[PDB]
Parts: C-alpha cells; sequence; structure tokens
RNA sequence: GGGGAGUGAAAUAGAACCUGAAACCGUAUGCGUACAAGCAGUGGGAGCCUACUUGUUAGGUGACUGCGUACCUUUUGUAU
RNA sequence: GGGGCUCAAACCACACACCGAAGCUGCGGGUGUCACGUAAGUGACGCGGUAGAGGAGCGUUCUGUAAGCCUGUGAAGGUG
C-alpha cells in the first residue's frame, strides 16, 4: 500500500465527512467518478488527492491503475484561525475558521 | 454453587384446563402459578420455565354473589373525557375470552417476564382447541 | 429559546444519520466510450451519438 | 459418594475428588485432617442421615496450601454531612482435597 | 521553596478513572463526574453483600417448597417434621439435594412423616 | 501539500521543529441492542469472543432479573 | 397498593407450625481501655456519629549525611 496526504485544506472537518463515507470501500476506476460529478467542495479538493495516491503507486512501486481498492479514507481536523466580528449593542463575538487533514490510503491488495 | 436452570436445557409441558363452573379468582390463582414454574424444583427467577395452558371453556366460569350485575372493567382511551366502563355481564356476551384472560394478567410480574409468561397462556371460548398435534394431558380433575 | 441539559454523544450523532448522498445516474457514451450524467450533454460535446457544440 | 462435612460453621457437598476451599484451620500444609461431623453418606444408591450424625463414617483430607483472596474495598459515606470512611479486607482461606469417604 | 502540584495531582486523578471504566457516557471520562459515580458504586457495594445472603435465603425455601409438595407436604410441616428429630440439615444442602440428588430427598422426606409431624 | 531519495546517532529530531499528557474528534477489530419505561450503578447470571496449557483458570462484552429518587452549601427540615 | 375474594383471601374467639433485621448465635480476622501471668509470652467486655477536644501516620519540594551511591547496557518523565 501507498499513502497520500492533504494537510491544511481549508473546508471544515464535518462538512468533508459526507464525501468520504461515500468512496470509502470501492475500486479507484469508479470511485475516480464519482468524484468526477458530485456537486460539493470536498469532492474537488478529494479528487486531487485520490489521484495523487495513484501515481505513487504507479512510480514509487509497480502498482498497476487497475487493481488499486481504496483502503482507509479518514479525515482528520487541523489549526483553526480565530477571529472576531462585531454584533449589536456594542457587543462584539469570536469566529474560528476551520481546516482538515485528508489521507486517502490505496492498496493493491 | 447453587444450580441456575439454563434456557436451552428446558423441559416444558402441556396442560388442559376446564373452566365449567370454576370460580374466577380461584381458577385464575393455579393458572398463574403453574405458569410462573413454582411447581417444579429448578425454578429460577430471571429465566422462565412453565407449562403451556389451555382453557376450554371461558364463557361458564362462575362468579360469586351480587358481582355479575357489577363489577365495571373500567380503561381509559387517551382522549380528554375518554373514560369507558363495561360490566362483568355485558362483557361476557361480546368477547368471553377476555374477562379470563385479564384477571390472569393481573397476578404476573409486570416485566418482560410478564410479557412472556403470558404468551403461554392460550384461551378459547368454544369446546375444543386447535392443539391435538400437541397433545396436552388434564390436570385438576 | 435555550436548552436546560447538553446533548450527548448519542443524541447528536442520530440526528445526523438521515443526511448522506448520492449522484449515481452515470451512462458510457455508445461512440465516444465516455462518461457522462444520463440525460445530460457529454463534457465533450456528444448527445446520443451526435456532436452539437 | 457424597457426603455432607462440616467444617468451619457451615456445611458442604463433598465428593471422592474435591479441590475444596475452607476458611483457615490450625494445620500446617501436607499434613493429613480427619472429618468426624459427617450428617449424611451415600453410595450409589444406599443413602443414610444421621440420628444426630452418622456413626463411624469418616472423611479424610490434607492441606494443599493456604492464601487470601479477592480485596474487596469498605466505603462509609454520608451525604451532606461532612464524613467519609475507607477500609480495606483481604478474608483467609485454606485448599484443601478430599481423598476418601469412609 | 516553591513546590507545584502538577506531578501527585495527576496519579490520584488516574487512579479513579481506572476503577470507573465501564460506565456509559460521561460517567468513565470526565473526573467531576466519575468521583460520584464511585463513592455510589461503593455504597451500592456495601448494602449488597448483605442483601447478598437473603436472596439465596429466599431462593432455597422456594425450592424445597416445590420439591416437598411433590411427594405429599408442605414447606413449613417439613421443617417442624424434621426437626421434631434432629436431621440438621441446612437450606443450602436441601436445595441441593432436591434438584440432583431426588432419591435422596425422598428418603428424607419419608422420615419425617414417620416423624409423624 | 505529499511520495521517494540523500544528511544525521536518531526526521513519529524538518524548521508552526526536545519531551509531548487531559478534555475534544476520528478510523479499524470483537461482543450487546429496532414490543420496550426512570440518578444509568450494584447482587445473581445465560451466551459469545480471545489467549490459553485447553480449561471446577484469565481477559472483553452483559440478554435476563432483585434492590436503588446525583454531589456541595445553608437549615428544625431537601430527590427537591 | 393491585388482581381478586362470600361455610372467605372479611369479623370474633382459639390452637400449634413457619416466615421475618446490619438484632443474637456459630466460625474467621482487626483494633481500644484496664488487669496481670517479668505489665503482649497474656484475659475480660468494648468499637453509629455532626460541632468539637485527644492520639498516630503517608506523600511532595529544598538542605544535611553527599566529593557517597545509581545511570548512555540508558536517568527524570509519559504509558500499560
Ligand atoms: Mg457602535
Ligand atoms: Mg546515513
Ligand atoms: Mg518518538
Ligand atoms: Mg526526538
Ligand atoms: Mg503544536
Ligand atoms: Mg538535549
Ligand atoms: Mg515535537
Ligand atoms: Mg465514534
Ligand atoms: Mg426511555
Ligand atoms: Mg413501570
Ligand atoms: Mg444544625
Ligand atoms: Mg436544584
Ligand atoms: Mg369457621
Ligand atoms: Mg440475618
Ligand atoms: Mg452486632
Ligand atoms: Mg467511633
Ligand atoms: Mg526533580
Ligand atoms: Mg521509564
Amino acid at each position: 500500500e501507498v499513502a497520500a496526504k492533504l494537510s491544511g485544506a481549508r473546508i471544515s472537518a464535518q462538512k468533508a465527512r459526507l464525501v468520504a463515507d461515500q468512496i470509502r470501500g470501492k475500486k479507484v476506476g469508479e470511485a475516480l467518478n464519482l468524484l468526477a460529478f458530485s456537486s460539493k467542495k470536498a469532492a474537488e479538493i478529494m479528487k486531487k488527492v485520490l489521484e495523487s495516491a495513484v501515481a505513487n503507486a504507479e512510480h514509487n512501486e509497480g502498482a498497476d491503475v487497475d487493481d488499486l481498492k481504496v483502503s482507509t479514507v479518514f479525515v482528520n481536523e487541523g489549526r483553526s484561525l480565530k477571529r472576531i466580528m462585531p454584533r449589536a449593542k456594542g457587543r462584539a463575538d469570536r469566529i474560528v475558521k476551520r481546516s482538515c487533514h485528508i489521507t486517502v490510503k490505496v492498496a493493491d491488495k | 454453587k447453587t444450580y441456575t436452570a439454563k434456557p436451552e436445557t428446558v423441559q416444558r409441558d402441556w396442560f388442559v384446563v376446564d373452566a365449567a363452573g370454576q370460580t374466577l379468582g380461584r381458577l385464575a390463582t393455579e393458572i398463574a402459578r403453574r405458569l410462573r414454574g413454582k411447581h417444579k424444583p429448578e425454578y429460577t427467577p430471571h429465566v422462565d420455565t412453565g407449562d403451556y395452558i389451555v382453557v376450554i371453556n371461558a364463557e361458564q366460569v362462575r362468579v360469586t354473589g351480587a358481582k355479575t350485575t357489577d363489577k365495571m372493567y373500567y380503561h381509559h382511551s387517551g382522549f380528554p373525557g375518554g373514560i369507558k366502563s363495561i360490566n362483568f355481564e355485558k362483557l361476557i356476551a361480546k368477547a368471553p375470552e377476555r374477562v379470563i384472560e385479564t384477571a390472569v394478567k393481573g397476578m404476573l410480574p409486570k416485566n418482560p417476564l410478564g410479557r412472556d409468561m403470558y404468551r403461554k397462556l392460550k384461551v378459547y371460548k368454544g369446546a375444543s382447541h386447535p392443539h391435538t398435534a400437541q397433545q396436552p394431558q388434564e390436570l385438576k380433575i | 429559546a435555550v436548552q436546560q441539559n447538553k446533548k450527548s454523544r448519542s443524541a447528536r450523532d442520530m440526528r445526523r444519520s438521515h443526511d448522506a448522498l448520492e449522484s449515481n445516474a452515470l451512462s458510457v457514451e455508445k461512440s465516444t466510450g465516455e462518461v457522462h450524467l444520463r440525460h445530460h450533454v457529454s463534457p465533450d460535446g456528444f448527445y446520443r451519438g451526435r456532436k452539437v457544440v | 459418594m457424597y457426603a455432607v462435612i462440616v467444617t468451619g460453621g457451615k456445611q458442604h457437598k463433598v465428593t471422592e475428588g474435591e479441590f475444596l476451599k475452607v476458611e483457615k484451620l490450625d494445620v500446617a500444609t501436607g499434613e493429613a485432617i480427619d472429618f468426624d461431623r459427617v450428617l449424611l453418606v451415600a453410595n450409589g444408591e444406599d443413602v443414610k442421615i444421621g440420628l444426630p450424625v452418622v456413626e463411624g463414617a469418616k472423611v479424610t483430607a490434607e492441606v494443599v496450601s493456604h492464601g487470601r483472596h479477592d480485596k474487596v474495598r469498605i466505603i462509609k459515606f454520608r451525604r451532606r454531612k461532612h464524613h467519609m470512611k475507607r477500609q480495606g479486607h483481604r478474608q483467609w482461606f485454606t485448599e484443601i482435597k478430599i481423598t476418601g469417604i469412609q | 521553596a516553591r513546590v507545584k502540584r502538577g506531578v501527585i495531582a495527576r496519579r490520584r486523578h488516574k487512579k479513579i478513572l481506572k476503577l470507573a471504566k465501564g460506565y456509559y457516557g460521561a460517567r468513565s471520562r470526565v473526573f467531576r463526574v466519575a468521583k460520584q459515580a464511585v463513592i455510589k458504586a461503593g455504597q451500592y457495594a456495601y448494602r449488597d453483600r448483605r442483601q447478598r445472603k437473603r436472596q439465596f435465603r429466599a431462593l432455597w425455601i422456594a425450592r424445597i417448597n416445590a420439591g416437598a409438595r411433590q411427594n405429599g407436604l408442605s414447606y413449613s410441616r417439613l421443617i417442624a417434621g424434621l426437626k421434631k428429630a434432629a436431621i440438621e440439615i441446612d437450606r443450602k444442602v436441601l436445595a441441593d439435594l432436591a434438584v440432583n440428588e431426588k432419591a435422596a430427598f425422598t428418603a428424607i422426606v419419608e422420615k419425617a412423616k414417620a416423624s409423624l409431624a
């Protein structure tokens, strides 16, 4: 097996859990077709990672792009940037701006 | 340590009761004793070991004194002002089999074992039962 | 108004169980061998085997 | 072959080849112990019980080991009254082994 | 001599959170809830050492009672029958003979009837 | 941003860099839950699982069932 | 308290039997005071407890003993 990462990615964690669960346990032929037509922000980022995990299995190993079945997809959480935003009657409140860590791991078994 | 029964090594039998003049709550205290399993030496409380019962005349049953024209059976419906009542005599011509089931149901635990002891009771308002395959023996002669 | 007790890990995860996805209306073009969506123009410009754009 | 011997203020269901945990008694390890406090002796079907006790019958045992088992806890707490008190306990025992039902 | 208390506070927290594992929810992972559920689970373990002795005694009696009716007595007349003589067999080792050694139990019941009590 | 390759005693020492805990969030593996009412534990306890030294042992789950109205402070008095 | 109860599963006389607490007894441990049997080589009757009075201990950091002793075959920590 070979891996790939994207540590630092502007979409939040919980919004991008809904795309990881859709493809966990499929073959990478049709996994690149669910993400070519999904209408969500996380899907353009996860396909950029899924084709980076394949091109490592072709160059660093001798694994063909056919027998790969995507094994372990998990989305961790990363640093959050803290900012303020004013509200009415003087009181101001605080906004977080989240990110995540994605790790797509394909296996040639 | 003391012996407990096991649910996959249990022996259960088939009894048939004739209610043809029996007093309602004195009949029903002997059904509810033998559904729970107080007549067996290997009685354990947490698992169930009792005998199936078939009752063959749920309309010949007898109550004592002036209770035939009394003894309302109240129950509520959920809606406001939905209290309902029916006495003993008018109920026994509508559904005779539900007189003798609600007397036994209130003499059992209110557990999910009580709901499982209640499924071994099988009453009939007729004169014969569709359990000739199981061949119930007679008790309480 | 506000709550009076916080919601546990169970009653928070049970809410988001009705929330999944699907887009499986895919189709293989007979001529070009290109994958697209059912009743849509293919990303090269073919609909039922005919160039339109 | 099953007897009813009375060891420590309580009696047991002792067979011919039992290991058995008894409360602690004053004898060393390896020595043999007789029991003259048997209450019913059965054999096959041939069972007899005592008038208060059974005459002549003996049970021979010997000590395997000693020890202390299973530390338990005690908490004496009172709500709202500023009082809490703890303590531990490990009870002794004596494991024996039964040879013959005389 | 300034003492900082951040290393001996931790050993006493891990000692609580070890007795309190296997519990539902936040009772097994945060400390201000898991201290209440160790004291409460120690009071129950103190009361139920007494109630253990009451739940088997009430189980031995209800097995002698079922076994001795099948031979032709009750429970309460059997105990008066055995104490006319002195058979001196307790409840733990009568409810063993009721289930397993059923033929030796019948040889006891006939002697309580012969005791005419 | 990663996957190699090289430096180094050691890159899960890679510059947001010694050690790197708790709350919080995940991913795998085992066992239990969709006809059953409550301070969520305790006493008894079926079954299943793993390692065993092959199981009158150990570990993990706990169907079923008896008793059970949190902690502190103020009070003559609090599940309140 | 509920099912249910009519020569009663109600009331009055009456008789035995059983059940029933952490109560008493049995067995096993532990401590307090006094007495002695050089007063532990030792018996007796005691051991619910708030405010409060009396007795006896654990651990942390620094100093003496420390120019000692332990440690790169691996310290302090973190985790089983
Ligand atoms: Mg302003
Ligand atoms: Mg090198
Ligand atoms: Mg490390
Ligand atoms: Mg390092
Ligand atoms: Mg950091
Ligand atoms: Mg250094
Ligand atoms: Mg670091
Ligand atoms: Mg989870
Ligand atoms: Mg509920
Ligand atoms: Mg209820
Ligand atoms: Mg006061
Ligand atoms: Mg309140
Ligand atoms: Mg009379
Ligand atoms: Mg008692
Ligand atoms: Mg006492
Ligand atoms: Mg005291
Ligand atoms: Mg130090
Ligand atoms: Mg270490």
